[PDB]
RNA sequence: AGGUAGCUCAGUCGGUAUGAGCGUCCGCCUGAAAAGCGGAAGGUCGGCGGUUCGAUCCCGCCCCUG
């Protein structure tokens, strides 16, 4: 006979990959540092080295706050966390944060306008774009199983010289092949020097993933909508989460 | 697409070929380069195919079928050596002598369409004479193909003449690499990547200067609006009837311009090809001096479209004495606009500030070809060479005459060298940022392709970018040069040893805790949108002065109607509640924890601070301070059966208890103690709230939801709900050493009548003040009302434990601490003995 | 590389049960004297052959436990006779198991590292020990407070442990009716993960708890965790958004027909438009007649890609009925 | 009122002390090991010198 | 072109909303259900205004979908 008088809930799949992003960076000796999600456009942008009146920044897909002056927004990315973190901590710093961003992109199957990400910093003497390609492949095969392999191609974000983005691959895929994962990059001098860090003595790298976009090749999710409209019929198969 | 840069492969091979003869590459070859350099290609685009009989062919006659209600018009069409096939067609934007590519029956077209003969209206249609698009070449599909005079003979293959071998490539260019918005940079970044030696197009090799003896017109510049170089040249005595030739309307289209005159053909074909943007103005319609200044406060002004737009003191625009003859950069204006009228032109090369052109053209919505690579910096110092490319193509067109004379404004101290200023940097720093020992003088090799001088001294390099580089200013830029030519894949995979990390903090492990605790009571999370629902404050009937009515408000919401940021969690667990219900899953426990967005009265801007330095301490307390409080909230919501019906039975529905429950199931996950008080809140049922405290610290309130809330909104009937705020529960770790005796317990019950409106828990708390240390444990079991009890009351009965620590307790001493129990309650609650 | 998933397992299924009422206790490896013989169990049960301690500090208990329950009916007893008589408990431990292969191995030397075999030869001679968890039950469920009565400890409860154990694994169990010392053979559930017996649940045997001082109606539950196979699923559930029919069914069959196996007959026949069925409803009575039962069952339809109509629900209700019929001799009620 | 039909539990102290010290070792980069209770004298002893 | 009961839809050409199906409620049926019969509750006719003694119906503006 049924047995179950209390049903079991469920925490929601974008959360309990949140905490196994945390897990696996724990376990590797990093913390989890944190930042709101209405930020000031001297954090999301100004410090990250974006420049102003110039596409980079005004092309963003950016939520503006009220009053027209306010130089409020909602953070586009979590990147504004970095600053934050280096302001706050002593040298050497590595990092992590996981939240929420906002980018003005209608619901669809493959977009939402409010999605998490994962920032990593590290700060310290001595690190080179290896270190960020070996933090990248741990990463990978702890999310995606030991068969995990990353790939970095160039590319550009103000706050990162060189610049590159991160495909994945794994196995049971699809069965396999690269998938864009996130962005990378070391950490711009202008960056050290606008939280008053010596970039002759400091270097760093960061990256940056969308956990929807992960959830969603990870484990074949058509249709992102369900991940964010609360139908319980979307949680439940994932378990309690406890 | 403002950062699109689309161009044939043929085009793009021509430029590299001149300084690597025979160079030739496949499509997925290339592809596989630019990604690997840092080129995003979006689409690679084949041109065709078409198989069989597809030629060009010449309209000899159009015999117009009248009485139709579109035009329809039958055309003779020569297919070469004049063996004549008639054709039914519906376009019209061709006349008698002009050029067309017929598909006669027998070919197939892009893709899977076979063209056969048809009979058409009241004639036969051998085969139809083919537009852009149904070949596969443009993306015009209103009118045919009309290829230009003397573009091939009647009989040429279609294949051929049209260069449907041709691969066109679609880029997404970053805003870093505006050199790359143009054939000449991209052909650049491909001999450097396949290690080519590398003729510039923009070179005096590849365009012999025009004569300078003397200036071109009138000119005076303001020097505040930002613009780094201006010049002018004249074409006099242009043919208005001639056009452009085919390889120059077939570049023109392939990459996404389509063709008009030749004094506007040429200015675009020369933007792609070079990366700088050309103007022709009407030399006639001129009328005095031109002059760079600012807008005034209302000066408006009609672009070459006829649209009038309002300007503003910071826009730079270009006027004589007559109106105003372009917007700086943005767009001209239809005064000055080349026409077939027009005969001589005055062609300009003008370099804008970056920054002023950006904020014009988005205050003004209109990016355009233009206006794209001005955001993204233009190489100044190929003005004059674009220039005389400009005109020297023009008159080789138009048959005219190009006047030797120039003008060329280079500042009000007027500068010879457009490089940006040296860089030193170490031999081995991109090998150190690399972490890749590179073979000796790779950084020197990289640097000199892209077009910088490089000294030695030493282990110091003395680097010297180009002038279309201003992007490289740092010793970084210059390591990114270097690394992504060689490839980012030698770059090894190598872990880096963290210090020794401290783990999650105790807000962090209490969030876990919490969301742990509440899923496995059943509680369903949910990502909280944090745009309100329209007029949901009305909806609960707040007043006007509530602070949950003081939100922070988005300027560009994707819902006109939801600006507002949440101050409150419950209406977006409400609405994902109501989506549920309406989806037949009736019986739902959700919950949420996220922030909330509070504004004060010390919410503000924050004007830009300097980023050459750290922030001063009271500058990040000014930036803190600014923002809206942000605090840590939990919620929770649910409708219908909290219990399920099965075989045990009928199942139990929600009721405000299970609010009450929920925040102690949070409770015992901050371990920290909780009393729940009477209380009195919207959207809560007035005899059905509690207020929570924490100590004497509210943190949130629960129980059922107003009925007439419920009613307002269309939730079930009976939903209760439950919000506390996080950052008001202070995180505790108590260290308990419980005191466990063995010796027997004595089992007593009391029952007390009390006021009926006497809180439960204070006639508990009264038992146990009075009861002492030898009371173990004391539960209610019963709440009675009834006339043995009089009216205005209840009665309450207790079960309790009694237990010594050291001895077997007698009846007489639990008897003894039970009366001082009763007479505990009877002081501070009016308790009275049941009799 | 942190934690197993061994390890995380271990934390989720302990805080499962503490977070359902269950309260965690350490268990004593040495067994209470005579306690096979208080079950009632056969000579040549397994749980019999136990490791033995030469120098044990009770001389009447040198055994190792072969199970975790004689532990925590242990400490039930203890709780019952301090005057907590309304008690869970539960455990996880390694037990001891020995075979005819566990036996000594003479000294190795250690000026070098032993060889392949040694270390194997080392770990096949001790006597296996794998990792239970293991719970009791006794007095009220659920406490009396002002809502109600509260409710008794019945076998249910601990067939619901087994589920609590089973989420947290991330496993699905079934339960088949089972005899098994020292539960009653009349509520008592073997249980699976696929077709591999995991252990059992249900209520004592009446006969071992008068033995044993126990309180009536103690139930008990005990699963080996190394024979559940972990398990990381990768889940992607369909969620349509159009509307769902409702509708239930009434089916009747002989009453020692467990209602899982008509569940499954009923969703076999149904396919894929069912998306939710619930027994609510067991019935005994002179209208469906001497050793029979009427099952009912409350169904949700809903399909994938467009409105179910009332029709096709029907169909969809029909096959359900008529796989029942087919596959449990079940009859539809009138 | 009270509220609360289901009484809340409780994992052992010992156990849980256990879990912040494991939390302690992970979050340092280590690692946790296991081992039977019933063990050999050689790895008890002889292998411990 | 349309917006009419909780939803889906007929209908009303300035002064009686003339309504259906579903859903809900209530009886019958069942131990209790579903389904099935039987009956009832249910309508500022999209919002803000104008015109008129009077507006769901005419006029203006605006929200919503194809
Ligand atoms: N912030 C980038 C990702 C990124 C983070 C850190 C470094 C480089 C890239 C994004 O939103 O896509
Ligand atoms: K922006
Ligand atoms: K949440
Ligand atoms: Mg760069
Ligand atoms: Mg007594
Ligand atoms: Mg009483
Ligand atoms: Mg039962
Ligand atoms: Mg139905
Ligand atoms: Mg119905
Ligand atoms: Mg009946
Ligand atoms: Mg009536």
């Amino acid at each position: 006979l049924p047995s179950t008088r209390v049903p079991a809930g469920a925490r929601h799949p974008i959360i309990m990959l949140a905490e196994h992003v945390a897990d696996t960076f724990i376990a590797m000796g990093w913390e989890l540092a944190e930042g709101p999600e209405v930020e000031t456009e001297q954090f999301n942008f100004d410090a990250l080295n974006f420049p102003a009146d110039h596409p980079a920044r005004g092309e963003q897909d950016t939520f503006y706050i009220a009053p027209e002056d306010s130089r409020q927004l909602l953070r586009t990315h979590t990147s504004p966390v970095q600053i934050r973190t280096l302001l706050a901590r002593e040298l050497p710093v590595y990092i992590i944060s996981i939240g929420r961003t906002f980018r003005t992109d209608e619901l669809d199957a493959t977009h939402t306008p409010i999605f998490h990400q994962v920032e990593g910093l590290a700060v310290d003497r001595g690190l080179s774009m290896a270190h960020l390609r070996g933090t990248l492949d741990a990463f990978a095969r702890a999310e995606f199983g030991p068969s995990a392999r990353t790939r970095i191609r160039p590319h550009f974000f103000p706050f990162t010289e060189p610049s590159a983005e991160v495909d994945v691959w794994f196995a049971n895929k699809i069965g396999a092949a690269w998938v864009e994962w996130g962005g990378c990059g070391m950490v711009h001098p202008n960056v050290l020097r606008a939280t008053g860090i010596d970039p002759d003595l400091y270097s760093g790298f960061a990256f940056g993933m969308g956990l929807e976009r992960t959830l969603q090749f990870r484990n074949g999710i058509p249709d992102m909508r369900d991940m964010v409209e609360g139908d319980v019929r979307f949680s439940l198969p994932f378990g309690v989460g406890a | 697409q403002s950062n699109a840069m689309r161009l044939p492969y043929s085009w793009l091979r021509e430029v590299v070929a001149v300084g690597a003869s025979g160079w030739d590459v496949t499509p997925g070859e290339l592809e596989q380069t630019l990604l690997r350099i840092g080129h995003e290609v979006e689409e690679v685009i084949p041109l065709g195919p078409v198989d069989g009989p597809v030629t060009v062919g010449r309209v000899a006659d159009i015999e117009e079928l009248t009485g139709y209600k579109k035009p329809i018009r039958a055309c003779a069409v020569d297919i070469g050596d004049r063996q004549y096939r008639e054709i039914i067609c519906g376009a019209t934007n061709f006349a008698v002598g002009d050029l067309v590519v017929v598909a006669l029956p027998g070919a197939t077209l892009p893709g899977g369409f076979t063209i056969s003969a048809r009979k058409a209206y009241g004639r036969n249609s051998d085969g139809m004479i083919c537009s852009a698009a149904e070949l596969n070449l443009g993306a015009d599909h209103s009118g045919i193909l009309v290829l230009p005079p003397g573009a091939a003979e009647p009989g040429a293959d279609g294949a051929g003449v049209l260069g449907l071998d041709d691969v066109v490539f679609h880029l997404a260019i970053t805003p870093d690499r505006g050199y790359c918005m143009s054939v000449r940079g991209l052909a650049r970044e491909l001999a450097c990547a396949y290690d080519l030696d590398f003729v510039d197009p923009a070179s005096n090799s590849r365009v012999p200067p025009l004569p300078i003896e003397g200036p071109a017109w009138p000119l005076t510049v303001q020097p505040e609006t930002g613009v780094r170089r201006f010049a002018l040249r004249p074409v006099i005595g242009i043919d208005p009837a001639a056009v452009s030739p085919w390889w120059l309307q077939r570049r023109l289209l392939l990459c996404g311009i389509r063709a008009t005159c030749p004094a506007v053909d040429v200015t675009n074909y020369v933007m792609l090809e070079l990366g700088h943007p050309m103007h022709a103005h009407d030399r006639n319609r001129i009328s005095g001096t031109l002059g760079v200044r600012f807008a005034r406060s209302g000066e408006t002004a009609v672009t070459l479209d006829g649209i009038e737009r309002k300007l503003d003191t910071a826009d730079v625009l270009i006027v004589d004495d007559a109106a105003t003859a372009a917007i700086g950069g943005v767009m001209g204006a239809a005064s000055t606009e080349v026409r077939a009228d027009s005969t001589d032109v005055l062609l300009e090369a003008a370099i804008w500030d970056p920054a002023a052109v950006s904020r014009t053209q988005r205050r003004l919505h209109l990016p355009s070809e233009a206006a794209r690579r001005y955001e993204r910096t233009v190489d100044p110092a190929i003005s004059v060479a674009a220039l005389d490319r400009c005109a020297r193509l023009l008159a080789d067109i138009a048959g005219g005459e190009v006047s030797p004379t120039l003008t060329d404004w280079r500042g009000d101290p007027p500068c010879d060298d457009w490089s940006p200023p040296p860089i030193r940097m170490g031999v081995d720093v991109p090998d150190r940022i690399a972490g890749v020992a590179y073979p000796q003088g790779t950084t020197a090799r990289r640097l000199a392709q892209i077009g910088a001088v490089v000294t030695h001294d030493g282990d110091t390099l003395t680097v010297t970018p180009p002038s279309w580089r201003p992007d490289l200013r740092q010793p970084a830029d210059l390591v990114e040069e270097v690394l992504r030519l060689e490839g980012l894949e030698v770059i090894p995979s190598v872990l880096p040893p963290a210090p020794a990390g401290r783990g999650l903090t105790a807000g962090q492990q209490r969030r876990r805790t919490i969301g742990r605790s509440l899923a496995l009571s059943g509680y369903v999370e949910i990502l909280p949108t944090p745009f309100l629902p329209a007029g949901v404050f009305d909806l609960w009937g707040l007043e006007a002065d509530d602070s949950r009515r003081m939100t922070t408000r988005v300027l560009n919401p994707l819902e006109a109607d939801r600006p507002q940021l949440a101050t409150t969690l419950l209406p977006a667990l409400l609405e994902a509640l109501v989506r549920n219900v309406s989806r037949g899953l009736v019986d739902v426990a959700l919950f949420a924890i996220a922030q909330v967005v509070q504004p004060t009265e010390q919410t503000r801007g924050v004007g830009l601070i300097p980023v050459d330095r750290r922030p001063t301490d009271d500058e990040i307390a000014m930036l803190d301070a600014s923002l809206p409080r942000q605090p840590q909230h939990v919620a929770a919501v649910l409708a219908g059966l909290r219990e399920p019906r099965g075989p045990w039975g009928p199942g139990r529905p929600v009721e405000a208890a299970d609010a009450f429950e929920a925040v102690r199931i949070i409770a015992r996950a901050s371990r920290v103690d909780v009393t729940l008080r009477p209380a009195q809140y919207l959207p809560w049922h007035p005899g059905r709230c509690a207020q929570v405290f924490v100590g004497e610290s509210s943190v949130g309130h629960a129980g059922q939801l107003h009925p007439a809330v419920i009613e307002r909104s269309g939730l079930p009937k009976g939903t209760c709900a439950v919000e506390l705020n996080l950052d008001a529960i202070p995180c505790s770790a108590p260290l308990p050493a419980p005191r466990v005796s063995p010796y027997p317990a004595v089992f007593q019950d009391v029952s007390l009548v009390v006021a009926a409106d006497i809180p439960a828990q204070a006639v508990a708390d009264a038992v146990r003040a009075g009861a002492g240390d030898l009371l173990e444990d004391i539960a209610l079991f019963d709440v009675f009302t009834g006339p043995q009890i009089g009216e205005h009351r209840k009665s309450l009965t207790f079960a309790l434990r009694f237990r010594a620590p050291d001895r077997t307790l007698t009846e007489d001493d639990a008897s003894a601490a039970r009366d001082a129990a009763v007479q505990s309650a009877a002081e501070r609650v009016g308790a009275v003995l049941r009799g």
